[PDB]
């Protein structure tokens, strides 16, 4: 035989209901949901890396070379 | 699905630990182990996809650390010694995950339990697929975790928390030489990818490739447990015995193993990390024969053949004969689990002892237990014709067939491990089922007598056998243990065989010993083993119910009565680990918190100067008086001494001099 | 030596099986049909009888 | 028999002997879950899995019916 | 004193005697022959004798002991031993606001 | 400060406020009562290190003697 | 026998995916 | 569902059965005395429990092992244990 | 601040932890004690400066082939 799971979340007993202290408001549609609305703005925010500007040049000087068959033989 | 083999089993134990209140026990089962028994079929055929067609995969998913030269990503390749390690981690997995539903069908935390062997199966995935050597240290890093995590699983027992603090802290241990010999190949490559590493390896710094090869055998040694950082593994039986089959027996012991076949490349190319690999397996087969002999828990003795057999893996890669360690590895994962599992069994029929003074008579009470628990016995004891016995006994072959000192010495130090290992074989053989009865009645006591008169529903439990859950990987994995490694001999040995051509398991020409193995050896050498084995086992047999007290002759005699101890207590490693080392080191912060952070630091320091500046400070208040003539004659003190200081031309050192001189007299009390 | 009259000597001379013990009636049960030198290895090799008798067919 | 144990404790994992009466509705939810995310690793591996030797047409290879490096080739291979 | 400590080292030397012979044949004669001692020595009166005599046998339990003895599973220092402990405390918290 | 001895060698089976620690409530502690807890590093006792460094070393030496 | 929700969890989990 | 009243006692007059020392088998009782009612002695009595101990898979203290002086005290000794098998 | 749960507090435990905390008031420098500042404070750190000074520059792997030498100095 198996039980049926049982306990009380946040502490709150089956007769009563979780009750709001005043800072979830502001944690979770503020802090978290700052969070998530720069994520997905992290995701249109352009390369300004300097490897992803170094492998450009990088691919040019090794395109002058035996290495890397270059698309236009110019 | 070369992606979905590594993501399947991380998403069973995510929601059988996350949302097992959900699932339930069942739904956990059900879902834990059909994304194990999925994951196996892919990677059988993976196997045939990457082995038999010699056809790497590569997998780059998006890069993991990106730091000017280095630049490590999440990524996969499956080589023929990935797919060939990734059979038996997965069908054992399989079948324990099987084994579990009924074994611990008693315990209350069945969700916890199944979400960590379904973690622990997707980290020695990671571990095996990663394309470099920082990707496997997190699949290192986490079985470590894992294995924690279930050697304490019964965390409300002291003796399974110090059980799990020594396996986490022995494991890290090695880690460090592991994370440090990553550095020098960091260092000296400027990455750590296999590619990079194995490409150059030849053209590299002999010496450097000693200092990184030492990195890689020392943290192999603790993982593989070698006769150094070896204790934390027989304590790892501390936990359930489905965790001992799984991760203490044929998966995560066997990690330091594939480390150094991964290695194979860069290690070649040092004879003098091959000649302690070839040293430290050969002391570690013995070492741990000769204990396993003497030990009174069944777990234990399997746990101590689990090291012999790693041993005698990395004695084979001191070789340079990686075929065969992988050979042995895949052998020995196939028939040791069926050894934990059908031992698991036995401890389950008896009120949960695991003591053999407590056993004999179970033939006839566990006789699917007994056959399998036989079959895997002969393949250990490589019987021949059997799964185990075209593995190991190739290894002795090799050793000898390496014509030189070493190698013929560690046929020596390893043809005792094979004669103490055919011991300790009969032993739990014959206490466990031919024996005679060491346990209490009820163990034994059937229905057929009545011996009760109104009790004669209940109180009989004469240790029958398991169920369906309990049994079927016990024939599944007899089957392997009987024929896997006459069908796959010609994979990995062969002679000639192209298995792994895609610089998998690499050998040099220079001191290959294949041909001379096959043709060198005196045929007297090749069937010693097997003569060795059927004359130490009916003696074995024969000092036990034929003979049977010169065994109590030695265990009082005053020379045997000590070196009886000496090998139970584990050639008193432990006893001198904890006195001279953890112990040590727990005295050195005493003394720092102590002496020092609680004392001298305070002393000579803020409390001091605290103590100190305050009786000063007293001391100057006293020359206030508000006595008027008192202070004219301070202020006269004072005037005619600017005048001494200006008019004679003093040192200023003497003027500081008497300052400081001023401050220590007025330290002075009265 | 040894005022308590214990000798290792005549403690191993005395390990065998007593002639008489006040305890072979709860004891003997152990040394019995189900557990006798017999009837404990008539299967030690569980499959062994029936393959021989399939191995010499097959040879025939 | 069943150890007692507090039924105030709430536990992710489900508790001590934690079978929900709706254990089989979600345990299909989770598995059609496990199942779709799984097929999506699976498109994405298909599309990334790099060979650098190609299968022979005779020989069994269920990775032919989905990785495009490889089932381009044979349909490129196919046309002499 | 001097009686209960008798009895006590009585059961440690059979206990001591199956957990190195683990045949229950053999003991069987160890500990037939383990009550001719105690039986031998039945008669001692003096106290200085019977305090000496206690001492002695103590250091023939420590002089052959074994390297692990035997040990019930649920026993303290059994393998089954603090396995699956209950909380002590079964009552739900009282209500308090942290 | 009580004499520092590790809390392993007490009675299991005697009555102790807490049965797994085997300490009384009121029971007096030393200051290395961190570390002589029973979650703490056991302490074997079959033989002394003077005679464990021994048989350590016959080992050696019969490894040794195989080799030459 | 009481039912347990799928929960708020599970949808931020799942459609956080 | 753990251990009985009537399992315990006719597993226990088993026992004490195989003793060749004891007055008779018709002479033991719930309520029978190891050393008034039946015939035993100091040192067979100690040798009991030592058989007692090994028959249940228990370990008795050496602090209890001497208030256990009846067979109606073995039998509610054992009950109060529950990791009797 | 708030009131917390109801602790069984041990007398022992709670005078070991005062002891503990007000340790640093009674040490004195004594003749062992010198010895042990001295070890760990300055003889165990002029070990470990004055090896890692005579190796500083000593050892580099970067690139080093067959033919080079890990030393440079
Ligand atoms: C970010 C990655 C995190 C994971 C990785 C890092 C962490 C690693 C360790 C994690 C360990 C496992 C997690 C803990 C154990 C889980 C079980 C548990 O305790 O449940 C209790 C409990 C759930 O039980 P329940 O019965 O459903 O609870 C009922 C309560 O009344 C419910 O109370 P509630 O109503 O307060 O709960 C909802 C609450 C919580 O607020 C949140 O939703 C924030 C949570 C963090 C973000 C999560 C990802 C969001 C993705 C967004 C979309 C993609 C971008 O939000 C609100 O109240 C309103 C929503 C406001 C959100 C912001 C809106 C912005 C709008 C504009 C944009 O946990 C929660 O309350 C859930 C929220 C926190 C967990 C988030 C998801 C966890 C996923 C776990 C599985 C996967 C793990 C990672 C892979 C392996
Ligand atoms: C857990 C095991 C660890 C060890 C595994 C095996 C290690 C094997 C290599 C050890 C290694 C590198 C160590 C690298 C450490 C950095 C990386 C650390 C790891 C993290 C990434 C030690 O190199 C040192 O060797 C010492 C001994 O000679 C000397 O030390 C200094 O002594 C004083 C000098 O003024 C200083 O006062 C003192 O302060 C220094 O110490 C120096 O020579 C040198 O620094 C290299 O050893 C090799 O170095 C070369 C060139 O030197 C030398 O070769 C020989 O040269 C000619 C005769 O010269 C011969 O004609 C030639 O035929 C032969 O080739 C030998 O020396 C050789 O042995
Ligand atoms: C290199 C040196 C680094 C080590 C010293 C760093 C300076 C930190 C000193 C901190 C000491 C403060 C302290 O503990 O006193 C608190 C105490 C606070 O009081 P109290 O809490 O200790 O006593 C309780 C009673 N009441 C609170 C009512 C007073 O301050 C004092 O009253 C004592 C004054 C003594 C003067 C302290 C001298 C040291 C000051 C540093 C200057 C030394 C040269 C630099
Ligand atoms: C991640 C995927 C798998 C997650 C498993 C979650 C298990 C949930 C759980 O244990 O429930 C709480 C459980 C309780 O589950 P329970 O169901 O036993 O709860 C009821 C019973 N009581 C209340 C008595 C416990 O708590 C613990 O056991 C203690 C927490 C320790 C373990 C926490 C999770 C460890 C795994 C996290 C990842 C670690 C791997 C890191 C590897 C690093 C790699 C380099
Ligand atoms: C290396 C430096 C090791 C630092 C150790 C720091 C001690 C952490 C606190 C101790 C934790 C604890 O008490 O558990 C006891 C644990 C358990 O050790 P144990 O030997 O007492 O195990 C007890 C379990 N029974 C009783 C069943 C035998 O001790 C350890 O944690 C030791 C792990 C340290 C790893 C040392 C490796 C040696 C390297 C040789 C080369
Ligand atoms: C767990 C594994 C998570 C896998 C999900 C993301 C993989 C999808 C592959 C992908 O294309 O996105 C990877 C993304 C950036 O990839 P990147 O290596 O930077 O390639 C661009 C280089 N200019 O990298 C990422 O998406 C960041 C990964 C987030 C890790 C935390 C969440 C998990
Ligand atoms: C050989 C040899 O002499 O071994 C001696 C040693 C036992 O020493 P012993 O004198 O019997 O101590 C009596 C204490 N009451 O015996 C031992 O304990 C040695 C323990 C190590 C054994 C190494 C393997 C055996 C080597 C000899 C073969
Ligand atoms: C670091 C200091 C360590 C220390 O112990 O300093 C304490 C020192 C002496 O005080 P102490 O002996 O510890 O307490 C009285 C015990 N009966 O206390 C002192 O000696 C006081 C030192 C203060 C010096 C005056 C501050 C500098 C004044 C100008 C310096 C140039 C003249
Ligand atoms: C060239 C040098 C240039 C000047 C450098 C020095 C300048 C400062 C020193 C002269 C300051 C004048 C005050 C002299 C003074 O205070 O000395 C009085 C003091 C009395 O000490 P005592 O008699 O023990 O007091 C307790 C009596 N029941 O007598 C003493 O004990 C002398 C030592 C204390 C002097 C303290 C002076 C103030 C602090 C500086
Ligand atoms: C070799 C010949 C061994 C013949 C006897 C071994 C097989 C018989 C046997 O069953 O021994 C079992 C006994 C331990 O059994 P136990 O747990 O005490 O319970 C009683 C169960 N019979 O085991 C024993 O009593 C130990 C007696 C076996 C002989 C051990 C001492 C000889 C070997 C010493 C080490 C040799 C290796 C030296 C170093 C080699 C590497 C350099
Ligand atoms: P019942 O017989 O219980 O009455 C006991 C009485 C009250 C008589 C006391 O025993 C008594 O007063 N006797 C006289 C004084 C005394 O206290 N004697 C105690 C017994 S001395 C004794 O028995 C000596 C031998 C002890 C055992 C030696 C061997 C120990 C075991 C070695 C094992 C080695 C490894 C297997």
């Amino acid at each position: 035989q198996y039980d049926p799971p049982t306990g009380w979340l946040w502490g709150v007993r089956p007769g009563e209901k979780y009750q709001n202290e005043g800072w979830e408001g502001p944690f979770f549609y503020g802090f978290w949901g700052s969070l998530i609305v720069f994520a997905i703005a992290y995701a249109y925010k352009p390369d300004t890396s300097i490897q992803t500007w170094a492998l450009e040049e990088a691919r040019r000087r090794l395109e002058a070379e035996g290495i890397l068959e270059d698309p236009n033989p110019t | 699905m070369y992606l979905s083999i590594i993501i399947l089993p991380l998403l069973g134990s995510v929601v059988s630990g996350f949302f097992g209140r959900k699932v339930g026990v069942s739904g956990a089962q059900l879902i834990t182990c059909s994304s194990v028994i999925i994951t196996t079929i892919l990677s059988i055929i993976a196997f045939f996809e990457v082995g038999f067609n010699n056809i790497p995969v590569t997998i780059n998913i998006f890069r993991w650390i990106d730091s000017e030269w280095f630049i490590i990503n999440w990524g996969f390749q499956y080589d023929s010694l990935t797919v060939s390690m990734l059979i038996p981690v997965l069908i054992i997995s399989s079948l324990v995950h099987i084994y579990s539903i009924s074994y611990m069908s008693s315990d209350p935390h069945n969700q916890r339990f199944f979400s960590y062997l379904s973690l622990f199966t997707f980290m020695m995935i990671i571990l095996v697929t990663a394309n470099n050597y920082l990707l496997m240290f997190v699949g290192w890093e986490g079985v470590g975790v894992c294995s924690y995590l279930l050697v304490s699983f019964w965390f409300t027992r002291i003796a399974a928390n110090q059980s799990s603090i020594s396996a986490f802290l022995t494991n890290r241990v090695g880690d460090c030489f592991l994370t440090v010999g990553m550095f020098a190949i960091l260092w000296s490559l400027g990455n750590l990818d296999y590619a990079t590493v194995f490409s150059l390896a030849p053209y590299i710094n002999s010496n450097v490739v000693i200092i990184i090869g030492i990195c890689l055998l020392i943290g192999a040694m603790a993982k593989s447990s070698q006769v150094g950082l070896h204790v934390w593994l027989p304590m790892a039986m501390e936990g359930p015995t489905p965790v001992s089959a799984l991760i203490h027996a044929a998966t995560m012991v066997t990690a330091g193993v594939y480390l150094l076949m991964r290695s194979s490349p860069l290690i070649e190319y040092s004879s003098t990390v091959l000649l302690l690999c070839l040293w430290l397996g050969a002391i570690t087969t013995v070492f741990s024969s000769l204990i396993g002999l003497f030990q009174q828990d069944i777990k234990k003795v399997i746990a101590y053949s689990t090291m012999s057999q790693l041993g005698m893996m990395v004695l084979s890669i001191g070789l340079s004969s990686y075929n065969i360690a992988l050979f042995h590895l895949v052998n020995h994962a196939f028939y040791k689990a069926l050894l934990f599992l059908g031992a698991g069994s036995v401890i389950h029929a008896v009120a949960d002892n695991q003591d053999f003074r407590k056993f004999g008579g179970l033939i006839s009470y566990l006789p699917l237990t007994y056959s399998v628990m036989l079959i895997a016995s002969l393949s250990l004891v490589a019987f021949p014709f059997m799964t185990g016995f075209y593995s190991k006994d190739f290894i002795l072959e090799s050793a000898y067939g390496q014509f030189s000192f070493s190698g013929v010495a560690v046929y020596i130090i390893a043809t005792i491990g094979a004669i103490f290992t055919t011991l300790y074989s009969v032993k739990v053989l014959y206490l466990t089922f031919l024996s005679n009865p060491n346990g209490p009645r009820t163990y034994y006591r059937l229905a057929i007598d009545n011996f009760f008169s109104a009790q004669a529903i209940k109180s009989y439990k004469p240790a029958h056998e398991g169920d369906f859950f309990l049994t079927l990987p016990l024939v599944i994995l007899a089957l392997f243990s009987i024929f896997f490694g006459f069908i796959t001999k010609d994979i990995f040995i062969g002679l000639g065989s192209n298995f792994f051509v895609d610089n998998s398991l690499f050998i040099h020409p220079i001191h290959e010993i294949m041909i001379d193995t096959e043709f060198a050896v005196p045929v007297l050498f090749k069937l010693l083993p097997f003569i060795f084995t059927i004359s130490f086992s009916v003696i074995a047999l024969t000092l036990s119910e034929l003979l049977s007290e010169l065994v109590i002759y030695f265990k009082f005699s005053r020379f045997g009565y000590n070196i009886f101890g000496f090998f139970n207590q584990r050639f008193l490693i432990e006893f001198f680990y904890n006195k001279y080392i953890t112990n040590l080191i727990l005295n050195l912060g005493g003394q720092i918190t102590k002496i020092l952070d609680k004392g001298s630091i305070e002393l000579f320091g803020p409390y001091g100067l605290e103590r100190g500046l305050v009786k000063l400070s007293k001391n100057i208040s006293s020359l206030s008086t508000s006595h008027v003539t008192t202070y004219a004659l301070y202020i006269l003190v004072g005037f005619i001494l600017y005048l001494i200081y200006n008019n004679l031309l003093l040192d200023y050192s003497y003027l500081l001099l008497i300052i400081i001189l001023l401050l220590l007299l007025m330290m002075i009390g009265e | 030596p040894n005022i308590t009259g214990f000798d290792m000597r005549e403690f191993l001379r005395h390990t065998k099986t007593p002639t008489y013990d006040p305890w072979e009636r709860h004891e003997a049960w152990r040394y019995t049909g189900r557990f006798s030198r017999f009837n404990r290895f008539k299967g030690a090799l569980p499959g062994f009888g029936i393959a021989t008798v399939a191995f010499t067919a097959y040879c025939v | 028999p069943k150890i007692p144990y507090p039924k105030h404790v709430w536990s992710p994992a489900g508790g001590w002997y934690a079978q929900p009466a709706n254990w089989k509705q979600n345990t299909a939810i989770f598995g059609l879950v496990i199942f779709g995310i799984t097929a999506m690793v699976w498109k994405y591996s298909a599309e990334h899995e790099v060979r650098h030797k190609m299968p022979e047409p005779d020989r069994f290879y269920p990775s032919r019916y989905w990785v495009k490096q490889i089932k381009d080739y044979e349909r490129a291979q196919k046309e002499k | 004193s001097n009686r209960q400590a008798a009895l006590s080292l009585y059961r440690r030397a059979l206990k001591l005697a199956l957990d190195w012979t683990v045949h229950r044949n053999l003991w069987r004669g160890q500990a037939l022959y383990i009550r001719s001692l105690f039986e031998k020595n039945r008669n001692v009166t003096d106290p200085r004798l019977q305090r000496a005599l206690l001492k002695e046998t103590e250091k023939l339990l420590e002089k052959w002991k074994h390297p692990d003895p035997y040990c019930p599973p649920t026993a303290p220092g059994g393998s089954k031993y603090e396995r699956n402990l209950p909380v002590p405390n079964l009552e739900p918290p009282p209500p308090l606001k942290f | 400060n009580p004499p520092r001895i590790k809390r392993q060698f007490r009675d299991p089976h005697a009555d102790w406020w807490d049965k797994q620690e085997r300490r009384n409530f009121g029971e007096p502690v030393h200051e290395d009562h961190d570390i002589l807890g029973m979650f703490s590093p056991y302490e074997y006792t079959w033989i002394t290190p003077g005679k464990g460094l021994f048989q350590i070393g016959l080992f050696i030496a019969s490894f040794l003697g195989l080799c030459y | 026998n009481v039912e347990e929700p799928l929960g708020a969890a599970f949808y931020i989990a799942v459609g956080g995916i | 569902e753990g251990l009985q009243k009537v399992e315990v006692y006719e597993r226990i007059k088993s026992l004490l059965a195989g003793f060749d020392k004891v007055n008779d088998p018709n002479n033991i009782t719930e309520t029978a005395h190891f050393a008034n009612d039946l015939g035993l002695d100091s040192l067979d009595t100690v040798e009991v429990v030592m058989a007692i101990e090994e028959e249940f898979s228990i370990e008795i203290p050496d602090k209890d092992a001497d208030q256990i002086h009846s067979v109606d005290k073995a039998i509610e000794y054992i009950l109060r244990q529950p990791d009797a098998h | 601040g708030l009131q917390h749960y109801k602790i069984a507090m041990d007398p022992a435990l709670v005078r070991l932890g005062s002891m503990i905390s007000n340790r640093y008031k009674y040490f004195r420098w004594t003749k062992r004690t010198a010895l042990v500042s001295f070890m760990y404070v300055v003889v165990v750190p002029s070990t470990i400066g004055y090896l890692a000074y005579k190796t500083d520059g000593l050892w580099d792997l970067r690139a080093k082939r067959r033919g080079d030498l890990i030393s440079e100095r």
